[PDB]
């Protein structure tokens, strides 16, 4: 698969934003779509995971009251979202493409991240 | 004890066997396009099946009780395929959308010739209740089937309806079915199935079809015209143009021996097999 | 699960060997991966399973794994292998990431 | 099957007319009930179908939207509905029974119209 | 699907032969009707299927199909065969009716 | 037994229940049925 996320973002202590990403299809098999924050000079946090086909999300417990992972089933679009935004929230943003629940050989788990957003 | 045969499938007793080449049973029966060959088949003596025939179900799925239907047709020399529901007798479903690149014809994604994919037109999916009545006074074998979508999206893409159900009914038979929506392997590029049903109609019976998804209609039958004494043989030998009147799947057996230890199965009248190497009976006294 | 990455910096001369570590809290069982990141561009993947490589990464990367140690080497390093490496495992959610390791040329 | 109709109306244009066919018990069989106009002096056009069954509807192109073709499934009583009439509009009008679908022989349908009520 | 019937209006003598005929603008496939009608009454079925008389119709009642025409023969006209003709196709919806034929007495 | 009806007006007019069950169970029998409601031709006058 290949994501596109939206554009660059400034904005003000306070506001509300919504970010996208976009590429994934109605792939049958099961496959979650997550969000990295990675602060500039930092190492990556993984904020959370959502399934598109049913909109179940599994939030990290640093990012689970922060922000919102949402899905639009009709346009294949997965937004994150935050409603007070704060100065530490200040970071790239890249949307992970990885596979949900798949295992393969003695037990090895078949969900590392396997396509990344820009 | 005869030993020898010229290893040739030919004909018995003058009518010549149905080859179906690289194709199965439920592959000429249900229509693959890449058996094209077998629209028209006359009046044969035995069938000639592959052991490994390439040509089967082209959408991957299944044939229900496949081999007690191989079973009835050892019973049957001849077919007529009849239309029995027009695929111009649906105005308001689609039936020229409903093909697949896991059955193709020369290239073009195609499907099943004596069954149709009913797909929803102008995004709606009517119930069908559909009856065909047998005025045939001979048998009639009829196959139908349910295809079993992926996902709900495709189920909503296709037929528009989350929830479906197949019905059919005749004097015996009462079949309710739904599709079974999960994810499956990718068996010829596609993961999803398609299960394949069929019956025998009576020459006075109905068979009642109401179904509102899902549904792989039948558009062509088969009145049994002919019965009795046919065979069905896993062969790769080919035909020889001869005639005999004893055929084993390595070759036909011109013989009046009373026994032969060529192949165990066999058509016509045939010598009895025995797997011995040597049989001879002593006539005379013993040489010098 | 807290990935400790070592050492945070690493000059090493072009055409040698660089040795990365990666040490976890508990035990991951070899579902560990390790990924390559340029600046201005997202982090690609180089190891998954914790010693096979991925589609297109060449055979002087190795992953190798000794129980909760893990370890990637680089032989014969060229100019597009000074980079920041990250090990992530992905046995249990939360997914964790290590602190990473630039690669500076000597 | 014996259908029966209602009594000849005598209205002006403008006003709303339901003519009314029963008949029809809730035969098990697929069945269709039709409307058929026809002009005195002229032939027969068809104005549509329903299946008093599951309240399916097929309406000619030349009646779509002007005639309404409906129901009642616990009187079985098949209605056709006009709610601006006009002098267009002065026919006889049949309903006619037939079979829903069937099929015999070598595909001959069997869906005439087997009887009509006057 | 046009159906044109021939002729409009058709005088012959009680006790000879009358012929109808019907022909369509496609293909109705032997789906196809006729249907006799006197003054007042509502039309009752006489041929289905193109060839074959419904239930008491009497057997000088001939329907006949050519590919596209469709011909209804009476032989031996009676004093009751004197009505308007219809022929109907059913193969396809809309159904649709020729414009009629009048018999009339010679 | 379980009866199958030719019809949704049957099924309220014998039941007035329009999706129905039967289960059954003992220490080996483990049976869950439903109707199977459909138009099917007449053996013996009976469609159902
Ligand atoms: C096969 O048998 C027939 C008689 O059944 C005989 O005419 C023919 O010659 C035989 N073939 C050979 C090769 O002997």
């Amino acid at each position: 698969v290949q994501l596109v996320q939206s554009g660059a973002e400034v904005k003000k202590p306070g506001e509300s934003l919504r970010i996208s990403c976009k590429g994934f299809a109605y792939s049958s098999t099961y496959f979650w779509i997550s969000w990295v924050r990675q602060m500039p000079g930092k190492g990556l946090e993984w904020m959370g995971r959502i399934d598109p086909t049913d909109s179940y999300i599994n939030y990290s417990p640093s990012f689970q009251g922060h922000v919102t992972i949402s899905v639009d089933r009709s346009i294949s679009t997965v937004y994150l979202q935050w409603s007070s935004l704060k100065a530490s929230d200040t970071a790239m943003y890249y949307c992970a493409y990885h596979r949900r629940g798949h295992f393969y050989g003695s037990g090895s788990a078949w969900d590392w991240f396997e396509s990344w957003g820009q | 004890l005869e030993k020898t045969h010229n290893g040739k499938l030919c004909d018995l007793n003058g009518v010549k066997p149905l080859i179906l080449k690289d194709c199965s049973v439920a592959g000429w029966l249900l229509g693959n396009p890449m058996c094209d060959e077998f629209i028209r088949v006359p009046e044969w003596s035995y069938i000639v099946e592959r052991a490994n025939p390439a040509n089967d179900l082209c959408y991957p799925g299944s044939l229900n009780d496949y081999e007690e239907l191989k079973h009835m047709l050892s019973r049957i020399n001849h077919f007529e395929k009849i239309q029995i529901i027009p695929k111009s007798s649906w105005p308001n479903h689609e039936t020229s959308l409903g093909v697949s690149a896991a059955c193709p014809y020369q290239g073009a994604p195609s499907f099943f010739r004596n069954v149709v994919w009913l797909i929803k037109k102008n995004d709606a999916y009517p119930t069908i209740k559909i009856s065909y009545n047998n005025t045939n006074r001979e048998d009639l074998l009829i196959l139908w089937g349910i295809h079993h979508s992926n996902n709900a999206e495709e189920q909503t893409n296709l037929y528009k309806n989350p929830i479906t159900y197949i019905s059919v009914g005749t004097s015996t038979l009462n079949q309710r079915l739904a599709p079974k929506i999960a994810t499956r392997s990718q068996v010829n590029g596609q993961r999803g199935r398609m299960d394949f049903f069929w019956t025998i109609l009576k020459p006075d019976d109905a068979i009642h079809f109401e179904s509102n998804g899902n549904f792989i209609a039948p558009e062509y039958a088969y009145k049994i015209v002919k019965k009795g004494d046919s065979t069905i043989m896993k062969s790769g030998v080919e035909y020889g143009h001869c005639n005999t009147k004893c055929q084993t799947p390595v070759g036909a057996i011109n013989s009046s021996m009373p026994f032969h230890n060529i192949h165990p199965l066999t058509i016509g009248e045939c010598p009895k097999y025995v797997k011995s190497n040597k049989l001879v009976l002593a006539t005379g006294l013993r040489n010098s | 699960i807290v990935l400790t990455q070592s050492p945070l910096t690493l000059s090493v001369s072009p055409g040698e060997r660089a040795t990365l570590s990666c040490r976890a809290s508990q035990s991951v069982s070899s579902n560990l991966a390790w990924y390559q990141q340029m600046p201005g561009q997202a982090p690609r993947l180089l190891i998954y399973g914790a010693s096979t490589r991925a589609t297109g990464i060449p055979a002087r990367l190795s992953g190798s794994a000794s129980g909760t140690e893990f370890t990637l080497t680089i032989s014969s390093l060229q100019s597009e292998d000074f980079a920041v490496y990250y090990c992530q495992q992905y046995n249990n959610w939360p997914y964790t990431f290590g602190q990473g390791t630039k690669l500076e040329i000597k």
